[PDB]
RNA sequence: UCUGAUGGAGGAUCGAGUUGAUACUGACGUGCAAAUCGUUCAUUUCAAUCACGUUUAGGGGCGAAAGACUAAUCGAAAAG
RNA sequence: UUGUGUUGAAGCGAAAUACGUGAGUUUUCGUGGAACAUCUCCCUAGUGCAGAUCUUGGUGGAAGUAGCAACUAUUCAAAU
RNA sequence: AGCGUACCAACAACCGCAUCAGGUCUCCAAGGUUAACAGCCUCUGGUUAAAUAGAAAAAAGUAGGUAAGGGAAGUCGGCAA
RNA sequence: CUUUUUCGUGAGCUGAGCUGUGAGCUAGGCAAUAGUUCUUUAACAACAAAAAAGAGCACAAACUGUAGACGACUUUUUUGCCUCAGGGUGCUGUAAACAUGAAAGUAAACUUUACGAUCUGUUGAGGCUUAUCCCUAGUGGUAAAGUGU
C-alpha cells in the first residue's frame, strides 16, 4: 500500500504507432508501465488523466506524463493513477 | 532456345546457401600456413565495431593523377582491449583432419571467461572451472610434453574482456588463436610465458599491415529477391506484382534448380575480407591518440557525443582503413594475412595528417567540445 | 459604312448533379457483386432525364440496326 | 414335404484345428428381442455390381487452412 | 357512409438465394470560404456501426507519397504518372 | 582325492623367508552306467532382485535488439539492468510574456490618447533529442517463482 510520483516518457512509447493509434497506445502504456511498477494486475487510470491524453486528439498525445500511482486493499491489491498537474518536466524524478 | 541477350548472373554461388549464420562471432576458417623460420608469434585477435570515421593521407603514388595531394579517406575504429590467454590447445594430423591431443588450462580464469560457459550465470553457482584448475603441476608438465612430442598445431585459448567495453554483454568471447612460427619446443614455451597475462594488439599486428577481417554481416531479417539478389524488376503492367523473377526455370529438368534467386534471408551472413590496412593502433594510455604531427592538438579517437550506437572507446583500437562487415559492438576478429603480401599497397607506409572527430550524430562542425563552446560563447 | 452600350439566341461552351461507361486492358476474378469497387472519362435546354399508367406477344413484337432486346433465357423466349 | 424359435428367430461385429477349388455353406462368442427355414421335388421373378462426369443419402483428406480487408477511430470510468 | 391510417423505406425491414460495398421514385435544405446546392471545415438532427479483435510489423500484394543527374534512351504504343 | 616331491608367479612380511596359484615327479585306489540320437541347453552382451566393498544446470519470466514473419538468435537479472532526471551531442531556428519599444499610416482631445501587418530587446532563445545516440554506484525500482532433468 504505497504511492509513488513518477514521470513517463510517451514520445518513446508512441514513437513507433500511427497517427489513429498514438493516444491509445499511450493509455495501453501507461497502464502496462503502472501494472509492473506496482505488482497489480488491477490498474483503473482516473478519468481525468485519460481526458489529459486525450486533450490534442489521437494524432499526438503529450511526450511527458506525470502520474500518481497508489495501491489500495480492496487479486485484492489494486492500483490507480492520477494526473498531476505540472508547469514544467524538467528536473524531477520519481518518488516514493 | 537460347537468350537473345546473354548477361551475367545474379549474385555469387560461392556463398550459398544465404542461410542465417550459427554464431555471432567470426570464425576463422583457416590460418595462415605455418613458417618454420620465424619466430613464434599470434596470428588472430579480437574487437568490436565502434564505427567509422574519416582521415587525411598524403599519398606517395608516383604517376597517379594523386601522388603529392591530399586526400580523404574512410576508416573503421575497432575497439581492442587486451586480450587474456586461458589456455593450450594441441592439434595432431591424422588422416581424418586435425584431432585435439589435449587443452591445458591457466591456474586461474577470469569470471568474465566463466560466463561464457552459463546460459543463466546469475542464477547458477558458478561452479564452472572451480576444481579442474588446482591440478598439480606435474600432469601439467606431463601434458605439455606429450603435445611438444605428438602434436604438430599449436593454438592458444584467448578471451576478449567486455567488461572494458561499453557492452551490454558481460560473458567473454573466447577463440583459438594458432601460434605461427619455430617448432613446437619453442611454441610451448612462447605461450606458456603468457598463459595467464594479458595479449595487446600491439604484439599482434604493426601499423602499415595488410590483415584480413572475419565477421558476420548485419541482418536484414527476410528479404525479396529484387534486394537479396539484385534482379530486375518487372514492369509497372505485371499482374501479381513486379518485384519477382519472372521465370524460375525452363520446363526440362522439371525441377527449380538451386541456382535460381528466391526469397529468403539477407545479411547476418559470415564473411571474410581481405586486405585492410592498419593506419594506427591507438594506444588506451596516450591523450593524443586521434592526433597528428600536422594537428598537434589535444584529442582522443572517441568523436564528440561518443560512437553513434556504441560509446566511448576506452581502450586500444585499430584505424582501418575501408570499412568491416557488421554492426556497431559487433565483434571483429582480425587475422593475419594468409601469405604476406610485398605489394606496394601492404608495404606503404602511411602518414596520418588529420583525423576526423567531428560528431557523427547530425553534422557536426567542431573538432572538440572545447572548440565548440569557444566558437558559441556563453549562453544562458 | 464604322464605334460604344443594351439585348439574351443557339439540337453553343465548361461543369457538379443526373444519365452513362473511355482508359487503367487497375482492384476483384473460391468477388461486396452470376458485372462490383477505385481513379479516370462522356453527358447537363434538349433527338434531354425520371416515375406511374397504357399499347405491341413468340416464326410474333420491338429495333437511331448490334442478330440488339423481349424478366440472369434470343440467329426464334418461357411453361407443359 | 419337415422342421427351428422367450432355455432367444432374423439381422449385425469378430471369428473357426470347419468344409468346398469357388461362388459360398456351416458353426462359436457377443449383440439382438420376434420371427425363420426347407438341399424332398418343383414353380416364379423387379434375382447377384467397382465403375455408367451413374441416382439418393452419409462422410473424408484439403484444414484448424483460405479467410472473417470498402465505409479515417477509438479511449477512460461505472451499472447490469 | 365505407375503406386506408402501426412501422421500414434500406443504414439489416424492398429486389438481388443473405442482416449482400449492387439497384430502387419524390419534397424540405443552415454557417464559413467561394461563382457555386462544388470541394473542405462547422451548428441543429444523427452516429461513433459495419461477418471479429489484440500484438508484431519482415517478404510479397494492394492503395498511395517522395526521389540526385539524365528526361521516353522504356514500350507495340508516353500505358501509368 | 592321498603320498613323495621339483620348478615358476599373487597376498601379506622383511634384494630376502612364508602362504596361495600354475606346471610337473613317485606311488595307491577311485567315479562315470539313465536302456539307440532328436540342439552337445555349453557363446557374448544386457537386465531385475538380494547381499559385500568403494561414492548442478536448462527452460520459463522480466530485460536487451548486434536479431527477427513466428520459432530461432544476441544479451542482462543488484559494481548490472530498466526508469526518470542531469550533462553531452545534435535538429529546428529565436518560444510565451512584457516593453510613455519601433512601425506605412489613420482619428480624437485641449502637446497626449486609441488602431496598426510587421519588426526589435530580454532571446543562438524555446522546443525536441532513442524509442535501435553517448556519459552518470544521480532518483525510483528490479516482480510470483512455475517446468524438465
Amino acid at each position: 500500500p504505497v504511492t509513488k510520483f513518477i514521470t513517463i516518457n510517451l514520445s518513446k512509447l508512441t514513437h513507433k504507432v500511427c497517427y489513429k493509434r498514438k493516444a491509445p497506445r499511450a493509455i495501453k502504456e501507461i497502464r502496462s508501465i503502472a501494472g509492473k511498477l506496482m505488482h497489480t494486475k488491477d490498474v483503473r487510470l482516473d478519468v481525468k488523466l485519460n481526458k489529459f491524453i486525450w486533450s490534442k486528439g489521437v494524432r499526438n498525445p503529450p511526450k511527458r506524463v506525470r502520474v500518481k500511482l497508489e495501491r489500495k486493499r480492496n487479486e485484492k491489491m489494486y492500483t490507480i493513477v492520477e494526473h498531476v498537474m505540472v508547469d514544467s518536466y524538467k528536473g524531477l524524478v520519481n518518488e516514493c | 532456345s537460347h537468350r537473345k541477350f546473354e548477361r551475367p548472373r545474379h549474385g555469387s554461388l560461392g556463398f550459398l546457401p544465404r542461410k542465417r549464420c550459427k554464431r555471432l562471432r567470426g570464425k576463422i576458417r583457416s590460418f595462415p600456413k605455418d613458417d618454420k623460420e620465424k619466430p613464434p608469434h599470434f596470428t588472430a585477435f579480437m574487437g568490436y565495431k565502434a564505427g567509422m570515421t574519416h582521415i587525411v593521407r598524403e599519398v606517395d603514388k608516383p604517376g597517379s593523377k594523386l601522388h603529392k595531394k591530399e586526400i580523404v579517406e574512410a576508416c573503421t575504429i575497432i575497439e581492442c582491449a587486451p586480450m587474456v590467454v586461458v589456455g593450450i590447445v594441441g592439434y595432431r594430423e591424422t588422416p581424418k583432419g586435425l584431432r585435439i591431443l589435449s587443452t591445458v588450462w591457466a591456474n586461474h580464469v577470469s569470471d568474465e571467461f566463466r560466463r561464457r560457459y552459463y546460459k543463466n550465470w546469475y542464477k547458477s553457482e558458478k561452479k564452472a572451472f572451480t576444481k579442474s584448475l588446482n591440478v598439480p603441476e606435474a600432469t601439467k608438465n606431463c601434458l605439455l610434453k606429450r603435445i611438444e612430442k605428438y602434436c604438430t598445431v599449436l593454438r592458444a585459448i584467448c578471451h576478449t574482456q567486455p567488461s572494458k567495453t561499453p557492452l551490454r554483454m558481460k560473458k567473454a568471447h573466447i577463440m583459438e588463436v594458432q601460434i605461427n612460427g619455430g617448432s613446437m619446443k619453442e611454441k610451448l614455451e612462447f605461450v606458456k610465458e603468457m598463459l595467464e597475462k594479458n595479449l595487446p594488439v600491439s604484439t599482434v599486428f604493426n601499423p602499415n599491415e595488410m590483415i584480413d577481417v572475419i565477421s558476420v554481416t548485419k541482418g536484414h531479417g527476410t528479404k525479396g529477391v529484387v534486394s537479396r539478389y539484385g534482379v530486375k524488376r518487372l514492369p509497372r503492367k505485371t499482374h501479381r506484382g513486379l518485384r519477382k523473377v519472372a521465370c524460375i526455370g525452363a520446363w526440362h529438368p522439371a525441377r527449380v534448380q538451386f541456382q535460381i534467386p528466391r526469397h529468403g534471408q539477407k545479411g547476418y551472413f559470415h564473411r571474410t575480407e581481405r586486405n585492410k590496412k592498419i593506419y594506427r593502433i591507438g594506444l588506451k594510455t596516450d591523450k593524443n591518440s586521434a592526433s597528428t604531427d600536422a594537428d598537434i592538438t589535444e584529442k582522443k579517437i572517441t568523436p564528440m557525443g561518443g560512437f553513434p550506437h556504441y560509446g566511448v572507446v576506452n581502450e586500444d583500437f585499430l584505424l582501418l582503413k575501408g570499412c568491416v562487415a557488421g554492426t556497431k559492438k559487433r565483434p571483429i576478429t582480425l587475422r593475419k594475412n594468409i601469405v604476406p603480401q610485398v605489394s606496394r599497397d601492404a608495404l606503404a607506409q602511411v602518414s596520418l595528417k588529420f583525423i576526423d572527430t567531428s560528431s557523427k550524430i547530425g553534422h557536426g562542425r567542431f573538432q572538440t567540445s572545447e572548440e565548440k563552446v569557444k566558437y558559441y560563447g556563453p549562453l544562458k
